[PDB]
């Protein structure tokens, strides 16, 4: 058994979002003039931001901190 | 099936399902004129 | 020819599973047996039938007038009129009998989209009833080509009617939901509607299965 | 579905001589090898592909690349 800590938990969702953005790049890299294409025009950040927001807003492991008292937190 | 690609409920389903007519009374239900509270020992009370 | 590749084995595996419904509305075989055999009719015979139909309708009109307002001609002539109306009814029946397989061949194109083959055939039959009510010997068309428009428009109207007997299989809902989700995601990220090749890439199925499953969507 | 383990070894490029040389120390492995209806790599790959892709047409490239994509790519 091992601990998937906060960093790895965030990393997995970053990976999913980057996987979506990768498909975005695969498409719009092959639909534009090779002269006009630039790195900033191949990338759509919205999937990555959406995945991070989804993690921090919906994941069971992201929880309201128990602020009953210092020991609880 | 309806627009959602799900079957329509028929007459039998009124009484067939887990929430059918024959099982409505059996399951627990909320009741009026009721309350709930923590208990403490009333040693001075009579048994009734 | 003879082939027993893996695809044929899978097809028979599917057929044995589909055969679990006896009088399936998707099967026209019993309906075809009920049609029997009636020969295809040429233009002269069809115009003859239409002429008889209209003559019988007019005979019915005049006979209905004479059944009420008196002025009845002697029974000997009334008997010939009574023969004409029956002849018109028989002509209508024969002219409808002549095109049931036309209805079937027009319906076979719409199968697989939700409605059973026999229900589509019934809609086409009613379109044919509509056709015979508007046919005209003056216009001179072949009845088959003329009635084809009525059959197909009736089938489309029934298909495009909000209230229809859509009877999608139980063993297709889950894959249709998956198709919808994946198509939605690909539309949102690709910037355009995905071609079935991309869908097949994502679902791990052959593309023609994508084209087949998409027919059930509405 | 379960298969004799040698069906995998042959699919990976092992000949009966190599399997005997490596696993000859155990009689159950030899009994599995000697009671396997598979002649060589291509037949083993096609047999694996049938189970992996039921109902689909098997071919050399399909099976050979599928077994690699499963575990080694």
């Amino acid at each position: 058994r091992r601990l998937r800590t906060v960093g790895e938990l965030i990393q997995n969702q970053i990976r999913v979002g980057l996987s979506r953005m990768e498909r975005v790049v695969r498409e719009r890299m092959t639909t534009q003039d090779v002269e006009a294409i630039t790195p900033q025009t191949l990338i759509n950040i919205r999937p990555v931001v959406a995945a991070i927001k989804e993690f921090f807003g919906t994941s069971q492991l992201s929880q309201f901190m128990d602020q009953n008292n210092p020991l609880s937190g | 099936t309806g627009p959602g690609n799900r079957p329509l409920k028929s007459l039998s389903d009124l009484l067939k399902g887990k929430q059918g007519r024959f099982r409505q009374n059996l399951l627990g239900k909320r009741v009026d004129y009721s309350g709930r509270s923590v208990i403490v020992v009333g040693p001075q009370l009579k048994l009734h | 020819d003879f082939v027993w590749d893996e695809e044929e084995s899978e097809a028979l595996r599917q057929a044995r599973k589909d055969a679990e419904l006896t009088a399936s509305a998707d099967s026209v075989r019993a309906y075809l047996k009920q049609i029997g055999k009636v020969a295809l009719l040429n233009a002269e015979e069809e115009v003859e039938l239409a002429k008889r139909i209209e003559a019988g309708l007019y005979a019915t009109q005049k006979l209905a007038e004479l059944a009420e307002k008196g002025e009845k001609l002697p029974v000997q002539q009334r008997r010939d009129m009574q023969w004409i109306c029956r002849d018109g009814d028989r002509a209508k029946n024969h002219l409808l009998e002549a095109n049931l397989r036309l209805v079937v061949s027009l319906a076979k194109r719409y199968t697989g989209r939700g409605m059973a083959f026999l229900d589509l055939i019934q809609e086409g039959n009613l379109g044919l009833i509509r056709a015979v009510e508007k046919f005209d010997y003056t216009k001179g068309y072949k009845f088959s080509t003329y009635a084809t428009w009525w059959i197909r428009q009736a089938i489309t109207r029934a298909m495009a009617d909000q209230a229809r007997t859509i009877r999608i299989p139980v063993h297709m809902v889950e894959v249709i939901n998956k198709l919808g989700r994946i198509q939605r995601e690909l539309l949102q990220d690709l910037g355009r509607e995905p071609t079935p090749e991309e869908l097949a890439k994502e679902m791990d199925i052959t593309p023609e299965k994508v084209l087949e499953i998409q027919q059930y969507a509405r | 579905r379960r298969q004799p383990v040698t069906v995998l070894l042959k699919a990976l490029g092992w000949t009966n001589e190599q399997i005997v040389e490596r696993f000859g120390f155990s009689e159950i492995m030899m009994g599995t090898l000697e009671k396997d209806t598979t002649s060589g790599t291509d037949e083993a790959l096609l047999d694996i592909y049938r189970k992996l892709r039921p109902g689909e047409p098997p071919t050399k490239e399909s099976a050979q690349t599928l077994l690699e994509n499963l575990f080694f790519k």
